[PDB]
DNA sequence: TTTTCAACATATATTAGTAATACTTTTTCTGAAATGACTCCATGGCCAAGT
DNA sequence: ACTTGGCCATGGAGTCATTTTATCTTGTGACAGAAAAAGTATTACTAATATATGTTGAAAA
């Protein structure tokens, strides 16, 4: 959720997030937008993708 | 859900999802599912196919496909482009899952021929005939009368002789017999375009009707070419009677056989309006005419030529003569007692032609008793469709839809008039019927930039709408029912096979009765539908 | 609610301190979800109708300033209201005043139902029917006790004088307190008391204002406010103690409510006096009403205003009443014995003049009865205490009644000893209650009784032998007198020429709607 | 008329009316009664009301006022829809000869389904 | 004249009979920028009859 | 054969319309009119009451 009060958390922006990108840093955002913000288990069917 | 009413196999495959099963459930696995990509993709080679199937590729590819050619399921044109090489090109034969689709009608063919040997083993004889000539492919009484035994009377034995000829039975097939009758339009388009003595750019007029006419005309003998060959009919060898050629390989004519089925569906309409007397009287009235007609037969390069708003009518008053005076020599001008059981003096009996009047026959050259048909077949056709939405709807529905019928385009206030009824009924046997199509909607923008309340609706047939999806009908038990009869197939699967090699426990007996009912019903079905599907697709 | 997946306890705690707040088990530690996920930022006759009861219901709201709070818990009352059908055939108003009323009651607030009802057309009556109806159809007792603390802050605001009030009503509660206790409080709109004690500390706060200007606020009569002063006037240290520093005397003497003091002046042991008794009679033969009203004494038909024939007789004191279907009601009756007897002289008129007018379907509807048990009675603790059977509606009427259900008859209850009872059939389900009822009356007391037998007099079917019972018994019990009740032919004639003579203009409707049933034909 | 009901009551009595005026009446208890070839002549024969049925209108039985010749098309049309009857040269009339109906190989009447359990059925709906 | 009484009447909730009329509620039932298209016009060219 | 008119198709062109225009903040905030159903209110009764209201008025002060 957002700013204080409610509680923690910060924005990472596209203005921003492009940053790491010129790094060329892949693992710094796979661990950012993907592990440390919602890490979800989907299970999914080969056949048919759903 | 619930899977009763099976949704999956249900909607999202009309038109093709009928011969996904039959060339499946009568040949069934790699055979099958080629047609099906060819039918939903269209146009294709050989290669090509492979990309696709996912069917390792020229092996059923090759097999399956000349396979189907044996049996005259696939339409075959190749060619080579100015750049090089050379190519080869499929398409789905016409109809000709037409011949698998009816069969055992084809073979009830039998009962025009079925005259000379009345329930014989002569019936049984022919029968044994053409289901083999459906089964193979193209037949030469030579090869066909070598597998059937020698030593025994062979004009005889085979006794399908001259018979072999009638308005029915084969053609020798070859090349331009299958190709895309469009393709091959295309093809004649050559010698008259590309063969010009270089003339002038001036006035495409002269290099299109001329090129056209000569297009027509040349294509007329194309046509005529399989129609009849004496060099077929006319063999009569040493010791012999007038034979076809046993040589060649023929092949059942498809349209003389709906030729004479459409005969029935007249002799149906016909056998309403008047008496059983003069009913019977045309329905052999028919059986000296059924073979000439074209039926489905002339409308030809209707497919594959565009149209034109003038020259289309340069067809269809070409159409409107073209059995009626030099076929009408072949047609009732003077005939006397066919067959018949009216006794005693039969030639006023035969006036009773004039009993004839609507909506069909009743015209002559001026006083000899002749049916037209050149008009009369064609404007029959238009009215055939009549019932087919009695037991549908209720019979209330019909007289508001035929009411719509006479006049159009009419508002539902001078409805409530004409037809009669109260509001509550029309409002529903309306709506029941606009959610099935047919009748369709009209509007018009009242004091409105466009808006539904304000506005005022009106109705119309347009009939070729509801004829068309009629052909509903086509994927409707034609596939649904015939599916119905596979899955059934895997409960007595396990049992399939041991009742093949029987000819055991009561509940098998059971079962047996109950698959065997069930059976009886799913064919005896569809040929309630079919009877009610040859109207539509043609003609 | 659920357990821990390891520990097996079941106290969790969600901890706030590091903004986590993840739940975890004091046993074991573990946690049970991390991660808090939480949230943030048709066509009916029923919803036409309610919706549109917040929208009327709302309106007369905040025109009495009342919470809009406890409109909420009155709606919801008229929705239950509704799930009776008690709604349907009344006037709007009336229906969801009640049911606005009941609400402001059940919180105990300053809203008098005199007041209520001045928004309207309507008499302070209408609304008391349509209130005291409902207390029936939807059970309820106990709540709705009114009482004077609280009109007189409501009233004390709109009394203008200054910030001295506030002493006055401290001032004026304790004296109002002491009246109570001074056992004259009952049996009064407590607005009368109300505004009473407050002209009391009032004067007593020496400070001059009108009687009009009172009642303003008050909304009673300057003669009933002056009349329970006096009643003051006459009391235990009444003009005694009257002087100044506040009487701290809370010992009441005696006391006497000025009930059974007007009995003073007049003059289970003692028997409830029976008073009138009701029945109904069928002939079984349909008559004329205007054929019927020409020869008797006692008649009265008047079908502008009723259709009907009013009879009566001097002897024995009876009235009885006629229908136009060929039945009657049976009234004036003071017993049973001159009930179906007179009863039967009804006929002699008919089966005289008449029709065959048969004696047929006697029953006794109902039975009037009454009695005194000669001392005080304290009503507000009684329905307070009884209230399941027994309502003592609030200031809309002056006696409490009571609903008995075994047997099923109602009483009617005054402070002076005075004790009603109706709503039987029978006399002996009216003793049975009366010393059924008794240990209540001397239950409630503060500080004759010989019940003798519970069945002394001859039953009820005694009486009625004593009465031909026979239809065809008629000239026996005929008193001859009726032959002289009724009146000569001309009497007939010039009488009736001047009833018809005034009454032709409601045969002129009559007639003329006739004539408009022809006109029905086009 | 009046917009409600009570019309086709009249309707099969004119049905009835026109039905004998085709051929004899309706033979219909054995094979062979139609018109034995329409007397002599199955041809000269051209038959029907327009006018002529105000003359038999007259017959009434029915309480109700009479009808103009107008409104009497007006009825047959509906039976040219119904297809109770034909309608051949103009204000002249034939006859289906549905009488047949009033009593593969087609007609809604003279026909029943088995329409329980079995699962193997021909609806006109779930196409849709 | 005022205040007293007081008296005098009159609703006032109870209970059924009615029966009849009237009267309201309820419950249905329908009368800034910049590309996308869009039309509106103008020429090319083709087909034809008089020349 | 050789020029014109008309004609239909196509190319421009001046016509109208859809979606952007930055983060991190950090509080904050359903129609009416009518029908019919259904139901109750009256209008006669006694009738025991005890307030209320009034008016008036009569009699006392
Ligand atoms: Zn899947
Ligand atoms: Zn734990």
């Amino acid at each position: 959720t957002e700013g204080r009060s409610r509680d923690g958390g910060l924005r990472l922006g596209e203005m921003e997030r492009d940053c790491v990108i010129a790094y060329g840093a892949s693992q710094l955002l796979l661990e950012r937008l993907m592990i440390s913000s919602d890490a979800f288990e989907v299970d999914v069917c080969d056949k048919c993708g759903l | 859900v619930m899977t009763i009413s099976s949704l999956e196999q249900r909607t999202l495959n009309p038109d093709l999802f009928l011969y996904k099963e039959l060339v499946k459930a009568h040949l069934g696995e790699r055979a099958a599912s080629v047609i099906g990509m060819l039918v939903a993709l269209g146009r294709l080679s050989v290669r090509e196919l492979v990309e696709k199937i996912d069917g390792m590729d020229v092996d059923s590819v090759k097999t399956t496909l000349v396979s189907l050619t044996q049996l005259r399921c696939v339409k075959y044109l190749q060619e080579t482009a100015i750049s090089g090489k050379k190519t080869t090109y499929y398409y789905y034969n016409e109809e000709g899952i037409h011949i698998l689709l009816y069969s055992g009608l084809i073979i009830d063919e039998i009962i025009t021929q079925m005259r000379v040997n009345d329930e014989e083993e002569h019936k049984q004889l022919v029968a044994e005939i053409v289901q083999n000539v459906i089964s193979l492919g193209s037949l030469t009484v030579e090869d066909y009368l070598s597998s059937v035994t020698s030593d025994s009377m062979k004009y005889t034995i085979s006794s399908l002789f001259v018979q072999l000829c009638e308005m029915g039975y084969l053609i020798q097939i070859s090349k331009l017999h299958y190709t895309p009758i469009e393709d091959l339009w295309q093809f004649l388009y050559e010698k008259h375009y590309k063969n010009i003595p270089r003339n002038s750019p001036l006035s495409d007029l002269k290099k299109r009707s001329q090129a056209k006419m000569n297009a027509k005309t040349d294509f007329a003998k194309i046509i005529n070419k399989p129609n009849e060959l004496s060099q077929i009919l006319t063999v009569d060898p040493k010791t012999s009677l007038r034979i076809v050629k046993p040589t060649v390989s023929l092949t059942i004519n498809l349209d003389r056989f709906m030729k004479g089925r459409r005969s029935k569906q007249l002799i149906n309409l016909a056998k309403t309006r008047v008496g059983s007397v003069t009913a019977q009287v045309y329905k052999i009235a028919l059986r000296l005419t059924e073979q000439k007609s074209p039926k489905i037969r002339d409308p030809l390069t209707q497919t594959g030529l565009l149209q034109d708003l003038e020259e289309a009518k340069s067809f269809q008053d070409e159409a409107e003569l073209v059995e009626e005076k030099t076929p009408g020599l072949t047609f009732n001008a003077i005939d006397l007692a066919r067959h018949l059981p009216s006794a005693s003096l039969i030639n006023s009996h035969l006036k009773i032609l004039a009993s004839s009047n609507f909506p069909f026959l009743n015209e002559t050259k001026p006083g000899v008793y002749y049916v037209p048909y050149s008009k009369l077949m064609p404007v029959l056709k238009s009215s055939v469709y009549e019932y087919v939405i009695a037991s549908t709807l209720g019979p209330s529905a019909m007289r508001l839809s035929r009411c719509i019928r006479d006049n159009k385009l009419v508002s539902e206030k001078i409805i409530n008039s004409t037809a009669l009824m109260k509001e509550k009924d029309i409002r529903s046997t309306l709506a029941s019927l606009i959610r099935y199509n047919s009748v369709e909607i009209q509007e018009v923008p009242r004091t409105a930039d466009r808006s539904a309340s304000r506005a005022v609706f009106l109705f119309r047939c347009k009939e070729t709408h509801s004829y068309n999806f009629m052909r509903q009908n086509l994927e409707w038990n034609m596939a649904n029912l015939l599916f119905k009869k596979e899955k059934l197939k895997q409960e007595n699967s396990t049992l399939l096979k041991k009742a093949n090699r029987d000819d055991l426990l009561p509940s098998e007996l059971n079962q047996l009765k109950m698959v065997n009912e069930r059976e009886l019903n799913v064919f005896a079905r569809l040929s309630r539908l079919l009877s009610l599907w040859e109207v539509f697709q043609m003609a | 609610m659920p357990v821990c997946k390891n520990c097996h306890g079941t106290e969790f705690e969600r901890d706030l301190s590091n903004a986590n707040n993840d739940l975890v088990c004091k046993a074991c530690g573990v946690v049970s979800e991390d991660n808090p996920i939480v949230s943030e930022v048709a066509l009916e006759s029923r919803e036409a109708t309610l919706n549109n009861a917040r929208r009327k219901l709302r309106a007369v709201s905040y025109a009495l300033h009342i919470p809009e709070y406890i409109t909420d818990a009155a709606f919801q009352w008229y929705k239950l209201a509704l799930a009776n059908n008690f709604v349907q055939g009344r006037r709007s108003q009336n229906v969801i005043a009640s049911c606005l009323y009941v609400a402001c009651r059940k919180e105990k607030t300053h809203h008098m139902l005199i007041d209520f009802s001045s928004r309207l057309q309507v008499s302070v009556y209408s609304i008391g029917a349509t209130f005291l109806k409902m207390v029936k159809k939807l059970h309820i007792t106990e709540l709705p006790l009114a009482d004077p603390s609280l009109f007189i802050q409501h009233f004390a605001e709109k009394l203008d004088l200054a910030d001295k009030k506030i002493k006055v009503v401290k001032d004026a509660v304790k004296l109002a307190q002491r009246m109570s206790k001074d056992w004259m409080f009952e049996g009064r709109r407590p607005a009368g008391i109300a505004g009473a004690c407050i002209l009391l500390a009032c004067r007593m706060n020496n400070l001059r204002r009108t009687h009009t200007e009172i009642v303003a606020v008050s909304h009673v009569a300057e003669e009933t406010l002056q009349q329970r002063l006096n009643e003051f006037k006459n009391t235990k240290a009444a003009k005694l103690s009257v002087q100044k520093f506040r009487e701290n005397d809370v010992e009441d003497g005696e006391a006497r409510p000025p009930s059974f003091v007007k009995n003073r002046k007049k003059e289970s042991g003692i028997v409830p006096t029976l008073q009138n008794i009701v029945a109904t009679v069928t002939l079984g033969c349909r008559l004329d009403l205007k054929t019927v009203a020409l020869h008797a004494r006692n008649a009265e038909y008047n079908p502008k205003r009723f259709a009907a024939v009013i009879m009566r007789i001097r002897e024995p004191k009876t009235t009885a009443l006629i229908f136009a279907s060929g039945k009657m009601v049976v009234t004036g009756a003071k017993s049973e014995d001159d009930s179906k007897l007179a009863s039967r002289k009804y006929a002699r008129i008919i089966q005289k003049i008449g029709f065959a007018a048969k004696f047929t379907d006697f029953k006794i509807q109902n039975i009037v009865g009454s009695c005194d048990v000669k001392f005080p009675i304290r009503l507000e603790g009684l329905a307070f205490s009884h209230g399941t059977f027994s309502s003592y509606e609030p200031e809309l009427f002056p006696g409490l009644i009571y609903r008995m259900v075994k047997p099923k008859i109602v009483l009617l209850i005054f402070v002076s000893g005075k004790i009603v009872l109706t709503g039987a059939k029978q006399r002996e389900e009216i003793y049975q209650a009366f010393e059924a009822i008794y240990p209540v009356l001397s239950e409630f007391r503060k500080m004759s009784g010989s019940p003798r037998n519970l069945h002394l007099l001859p039953t009820t079917d005694t009486y009625l032998s004593k009465v031909s019972d026979d239809p065809d018994n008629l000239e026996d019990v005929d008193d001859e007198e009726l032959n002289a009740h009724l009146l000569n032919e001309e009497a007939s004639k010039l009488k009736e020429r001047i009833w018809i003579g005034l009454n032709a203009d409601f045969l002129l409707e009559q007639e003329s709607k006739r004539l408009k049933q022809e006109a029905d034909i086009a | 008329e009046l917009d409600i009901e009570f019309i086709n009551s009249l309707l099969t009595i004119v049905w009835r009316f026109i039905s004998e005026n085709t051929f004899p009446n309706g033979f219909k208890n054995f094979e062979n009664g139609p018109k034995k070839n329409v007397f002599y002549a199955p041809n000269v024969k051209n038959y029907s009301t327009t006018q002529e049925i105000l003359e038999f209108i007259t017959a009434a039985q029915v309480a109700n006022v009479e009808l103009t010749p107008s409104n009497i098309r007006s009825l047959c049309e509906v039976l040219v829809y119904d297809d109770k009857l034909e309608k051949v040269t103009h204000d002249c009339y034939r006859v289906t000869l549905e009488s047949i109906l009033q009593m593969s190989i087609f007609n809604y009447f003279k026909m029943f389904p088995a329409s329980k359990h079995d699962k193997e059925v021909v609806y006109f709906d779930e196409w849709t």
